[PDB]
């Protein structure tokens, strides 16, 4: 806290009763003039115009850097104790890392406009730069900063502290975009600027009001499922999606002949029907995408579409047996066309009628089949003397 | 919010009630009456005591020579106080369960008109008609006494506890100090005309929101004329003054502070005769409900300590009216959803509680006003600003992840949702947000949320009176064309939409497309409506209280108004909840009075004694939620608040399967032909190792997966493994692993525990006597996804999986072990490149360079040393 004549450094701690407390651990009785201030583990840093001066907690100077342009932004991005990184933006478009042990800043970004705000990724392998024109550029850092994306009229930006490729930026039309990877951005249209971004929350400040907004991981999951990339779909899902979302993910993974992620998506559902579907599918796989999506839809509850899918591959026998096993022969008769399979299907009808205590119908089915050897006994059981 | 009479207690001798006061802490109701009648009854406020009618104690006290005029309670010490016309005041304290006097005083100066306790229950303001005030302590230590000049008639206590509000005989209200008692200020009144001094009948300030950032309008000032003015502070400038035509004599806030109750003794002017009419409002002045009983004189009105019962002194008797508060809740996908208030916030906390896994996700919603659900999604409607008439409509999924949002700037009053639209009605206009293509088949592949996201939204705003057709142009322009018939209720089906008007007309629209396809005439205005599964029958709770199930026929769809055909055998009074069977169009459950009835085809079952709110009705099962107990510990829901009932058909099938042959169960199932009965039959015969009944049951109800399961179980040989698999099917995993062990097969047990995905159990099974490392890695992934970095690091170190362990260490800002990792990862090259890049980015280039040379490529090492100088 920079006061009118001192700088007071507090430290936060918890007592025995698990109630957080503050203790003032340092006072620096130096009237300091700066445009930017940054505290760290053991030293404070002030910055005015061109000069960045780092002081210890007593008040003795520790280091100083002279830049090329006046400093617009300064922010500690974390590091080892006593070797903590800084991030500086200059009027010349230079974004640089100022290690508190080094006297030499390292160049990250060379921009064409004064840098108003810039933040580093959680993994610090990607960088977001806001220029003087309120134009945001996110690039992959390296020997040359390869640009990933750019978006205009950005008022604020934040990186996800817990997730690497997850950005949340608020534009000037009071809209809060949330990008993940290469996907488009979920848009919420909320007032104020985004000041923080964790894995499952967005801390958005509007004047004097801080609001915590949930991060929809289902929205990214849908898009990842749509374009048939499933690794990122699973990774976004693990951050917390509803049970129906896991169900849909597993079903789509199965329908793309990708069962390894399917076995993992149905761990979070607690629905044994999909689990037995999975184990039957792997029973097949230990021994065709249009063949097995028919099986998926059969287990789903749409047998007509399943049979159509089995028609698509040209093998009608599997759909014929599937319709036989449901014991509705009306829909099984049209699909079956082989000369022997008509007799086989009516024989199965006769056997089922025999086992279903429907004796007159069984006799009629046998007369259609012509199996008089069993038809005599079935007709005797039915009890019509004249027909006998 | 619903009300219904549920008890009546007669005073001895028929002595007319003059005062009544109900304790909160324990439940000791107290009543008073002329000739010095004073009674203390004990009622159990728990739902068990409401079902069993618990009245444990009844003691007639004495010590008053004339009518007991004022009765007040102290809930911190459970101390009663009573008054008399003669001018005596008696305090009463419980000794070993009974009531005895502790102090009797007689001022012999004036008649006491009020006294009250602070929220702490530490000071009592005994005030008289001459204006004399005495503030006494708990024991009796007189803090201060005064003789104020004006004539006092009503006295309240400040919410904070440092101010005392007084009321004059004329009608003016002042604010004084708790300690000094000087004339601090005067409340700004505007309901009072000021032409003539009107006496006041209610003055209560509920302290439930003292430490609230925006304190609610819990102050209440009521006059004998009937003008109610709800203020939020001592000198609030914009009260929510809501007027009522009826007069007023007594008011009472509920213990939650969320409902005010104002009672009036209506004379024989009306054709209904003399009576007692109680109006129940919310804190915003919204009129919630009204209960009318027969009587001539009103003695008082009290609330039960749980705020679920109101005791009304009608002439020479006491009525207990059970109060069903309007709970904003829903249930879907094995997930209850319910909102509740915290005293230190303005927002409302909406818990999404999965009861199958007890998983809790709390969402903060500001000014929530509606909640509903369908298939795979829920709808939350809120008003973030009370002044600004902007309504936020958020479609969310099961765990609360927001799916879609809309903002409509018109004043809605009724709301509803189906699988493809959200419909909200104001006075006359109707907003329809179709967020999904209704022609698309909702399934597990394409749930409501995914289809809603992938598709486009169509918003319309139509009027009640205009005959919307298929070719009518959609518009977002509300119309305030002055039509007298305002909308009173509204309901939505999966294929239609039903609006009720204030007169009693019933418009029936389609949805896809939006056509006003019919009109009907109902017995009176509908205050609540619901529609069966296939939109053939429609249950309506009218304004009087009578519920009727009208028939809706597509053949009889004509634009001309006509009478609607009801259903015989269904005429219910005082219904406060209803649900329709989502799979059977005829069955429906009704919570009325204190009991549940499960109608099928119009004929009910035996009443079931319950007060749990109805949540779901499906597969002959009825899931209900005891919200009155759940809201006592909103942050700590217990599965014991979920109560499952069954239909008589289901109970009869259970009885047949319990003590009957398999053939009798088969005959029962074939005669009644319900999916649930076939599933139950198949389950019971599978647990008894007979598979033909299971096969025919899984054939009659359409389930190909279960048929394949039964065939797979049949194809096995060892019956113990078959019973283990059957236990695995029906979520009996402990027994399945037991029966797998009993055939010396631990492999099948660990496979079961891995497929179910409790990797803790896989760890337990593996440790008993690769896969242990795999289970540890999965637990580490689970703990990482919940941002538990320490425990994830624990299980990754136990797994010895350094690729993710390094990322963990980078996250914790713990570079000691990060630099350590090189020694144990030297045989990994890619890990070295990643570690060197990480330490390059963090600036530690020495360990970065040694990691890079552990990768046998030092050009990046010298590069990193150069870039950091």
């Amino acid at each position: 806290v920079q006061l009118q004549e001192r700088v007071i450094v507090f430290e936060f701690f918890y007592d025995d009763d698990r109630t957080m407390r503050y203790q003032d651990i340092a006072q620096i009785r130096r009237r300091l003039e700066c445009s930017l201030l940054c505290v760290t583990t053991g030293a404070i840093i002030v910055s005015n115009d061109k000069r960045i001066t780092m002081y210890d907690f007593q008040g003795n100077k520790r280091r100083e850097w002279s830049m090329e342009s006046p400093v617009q932004l300064m922010k500690v991005v974390g590091g080892m104790e006593g070797r903590e990184i800084l991030l500086v933006g200059l009027n010349g478009g230079q974004v640089m890392k100022v290690f508190v042990d080094n006297p030499f800043p390292t160049l990250l970004h060379k921009g064409t406009a004064p840098v108003k705000s810039a933040e580093l990724s959680s993994s610090r392998s990607r960088l977001a730069v806001i220029d003087s024109t309120n134009t945001l550029q996110v690039l992959e850092l390296g020997e040359k900063n390869e640009l990933l994306f750019s978006e205009d009229n950005v008022t604020a930006v934040a990186f996800n502290i817990d997730v690497d490729d997850n950005i949340a930026f608020t534009t000037g039309d009071n809209t809060l975009h949330i990008k993940t990877g290469s996907l488009p951005a979920y848009q919420q249209a909320v007032r104020g600027i985004v000041v923080g971004f964790k894995a499952n929350h967005v801390f958005n400040l509007h004047y004097s009001n801080m609001m915590v907004l949930d991060v929809p991981h289902a929205h990214a999951l849908y898009k990842y499922v749509e374009m048939r990339d499933f690794d990122r779909a699973y990774e976004v899902a693990c951050l917390g999606v509803a049970d129906a979302d896991w169900k849909m993910l597993g079903l789509h993974a199965m329908s793309q002949l990708r069962l390894d992620i399917a076995r993992k998506a149905f761990t979070h559902i607690q629905d044994t029907k999909l689990v037995e579907l999975l184990k039957s599918l792997e029973l097949r796989r230990r021994q065709k995408d249009s063949v097995l999506y028919g099986s998926i839809l059969a287990f789903q509850g749409k047998y007509n579409d399943a049979a159509r899918q089995f028609m698509k591959t040209g093998c009608e026998l599997k759909a014929v047996e599937m319709y036989c096993d449901l014991k509705m022969w009306d829909n099984a008769k049209k699909i079956c066309t082989d000369e022997k399979v008509l007799k086989d299907l009516i024989r199965q009808q006769a056997r089922w009628a025999e086992e279903s205590q429907n004796f007159v119908e069984a006799a009629s089915l046998y007369e259609s089949c012509g199996d008089y050897a069993k038809a005599i006994g079935m007709m005797g059981q039915a009890g019509q003397v004249e027909k006998l | 919010m619903f009300v219904y009479l549920s008890k009546r207690i007669a005073m001895p001798n028929g002595v007319k009630v003059t005062s009544i006061a109900w304790n909160d802490g324990q439940g000791w109701l107290a009543c008073g009456g002329e000739k010095g009648l004073l009674k203390v009854l004990k009622v159990d406020g728990g739902p068990q005591g409401q079902r069993s009618g618990g009245l444990s104690s009844s003691q007639t006290l004495e010590g008053h020579d004339t009518t007991v005029d004022l009765v007040t309670w102290n809930q911190q010490y459970c101390k009663l106080t009573s008054s008399d016309v003669s001018g005596r005041i008696i305090v009463w304290v419980l000794h070993k369960g009974m009531w005895f006097e502790e102090m009797v005083n007689n001022r012999n100066s004036s008649r006491v008109v009020d006294f009250a306790w602070n929220p702490s229950g530490t000071k009592i303001c005994i005030t008289y008609e001459d204006g004399a005030v005495i503030v006494g302590g708990v024991d009796g230590n007189r803090y201060w006494g005064r003789e104020l000049p004006y004539k006092l008639a009503k006295v309240c206590w400040g919410a904070d506890g440092n101010s005392i509000l007084f009321g004059t005989a004329t009608g003016e209200v002042y604010v004084h100090d708790a300690s000094s008692g000087e004339h601090l200020s005067q409340v700004e009144i505007k309901c009072n005309d000021g032409k003539a001094p009107s006496p006041l009948a209610g003055l209560s300030w509920h302290p439930a929101w003292v430490e609230r950032p925006e304190p609610l309008a819990t102050l209440a000032v009521c006059y004998q004329s009937g003008k109610l003015q709800l203020m939020t502070s001592i000198g609030d400038e914009t009260p929510c003054n809501v007027d009522r035509d009826l007069p007023a004599h007594f008011i009472s806030w509920n213990p939650s502070g969320t409902v005010l109750a104002v009672t009036a003794a209506t004379p024989a002017t009306e054709e209904n005769g003399p009576g007692i009419v109680t109006q129940f409002f919310s804190t915003e002045g919204v009129h919630l409900r009204t209960l009318r009983v027969s009587g001539k004189q009103c003695g008082g009105i009290t609330w039960e300590g749980g705020g679920l019962r109101v005791a009304i002194g009608v002439d020479s008797s006491v009525y207990f009216a059970n109060v069903r508060p309007n709970y904003k809740y829903c249930y879907f996908k094995k997930t209850a959803v319910f909102a509740f208030t915290v005293p230190d916030k303005v927002e409302e906390s909406v818990m999404f509680w999965n009861v199958n896994t007890n998983e809790r996700r709390t969402k903060s919603v500001r000014g929530l006003q509606y909640m509903n659900a369908c298939k795979d999604a829920c709808v939350l409607i809120s008003r973030p600003d009370t002044t600004q008439q902007q309504r936020m409509i958020q479609l969310v999924n099961a765990i609360g992840s927001p799916l879609e949002t809309r903002f409509i700037d018109m004043e809605l009053y009724t709301y509803d949702m189906n699988s493809s639209a959200v419909v909200c009605c104001g006075d006359e206009s109707i907003y329809i947000w179709q967020f999904r293509d209704p022609s698309t088949a909702v399934d597990a592949l394409d749930p409501i949320s995914m289809q809603a996201s992938r598709a486009e939204s169509q918003e319309r705003v139509i009027h009640v009176c205009d005959l919307v057709r298929g070719d009518t142009a959609p518009t977002m322009k509300v119309r305030s064309a002055l039509t007298n018939d305002l909308i009173s209720a509204m309901c939505v089906s999966e294929t239609h939409m039903f609006v009720s008007l204030e007169s009693g007309t019933l418009h029936v629209y389609q949805l896809s497309p939006l056509q006003l396809v019919s009109k009907y005439i109902l017995f009176a205005r509908a205050q609540s409506m619901s529609v069966n599964c296939n939109s053939t029958q429609l249950a309506v709770i009218h304004l009087g209280g009578i519920t009727n199930v009208y028939c809706i026929e597509r053949e009889k769809f004509s634009l001309v108004p006509c009478k609607a055909d009801t259903i015989d055998g269904v005429e219910l009074k005082d219904v406060w909840n209803l649900r329709w069977a989502v799979d059977d169009p005829h069955r429906f459950a009704v919570m009325e009075k204190t009991r549940m009835l499960v109608y099928n085809h119009g004929v009910a079952e035996e009443p079931v004694q319950s007060c749990a709110n109805l949540c779901k009705f499906k597969s002959l099962k009825i899931r209900t939620l005891q919200l009155d107990e759940l809201l006592l510990d909103p942050e700590r829901p217990r599965k014991d608040y979920i109560v499952d009932f069954e239909a008589q058909l289901l109970r009869d099938m259970r009885a047949v399967l319990r003590d009957g042959t398999a053939k009798e169960a088969y005959e029962f199932a074939e005669s009644h032909n319900t999916k649930k009965l076939w599933e139950l039959l198949a389950e019971h015969t599978l647990f008894q190792l007979d598979f033909t009944y299971a096969e025919v049951a899984f054939i009659h109800c359409k389930d190909y997966a279960a048929i394949q399961f039964v065939k797979r179980v049949r194809s096995l040989d060892d019956p113990k493994k078959q019973l283990a698999e059957v236990n695995a099917y029906y979520r009996r995993f402990d027994e399945a692993e037991r029966l797998y062990k009993d055939v010396d097969r631990k492999d099948l047990a660990l496979d079961l525990r891995y497929r179910l995905g409790d990797w803790f159990g896989v760890v337990r099974l593996v440790q008993e006597g690769a896969l242990l490392f795999q289970a540890w890695e999965n637990i580490g992934d689970h703990y990482a996804s919940r941002q538990k970095w320490s425990k994830a690091a624990q299980y990754y170190t136990q797994c010895r999986h350094y690729r993710k362990l390094a990322r963990i260490f980078y996250i914790i800002e713990d570079y000691e072990m990060l630099t350590q990792l090189i020694s144990m990862g030297e045989h990994d090259k890619e890990l070295m490149v990643t570690l060197g890049n990480m330490l390059l980015t963090v600036g530690l280039a020495e360990e970065a360079a040694k990691a890079f040379i552990a990768a046998n490529e030092p050009r990046m090492a010298v590069n990193g040393c150069v870039q950091v100088n």
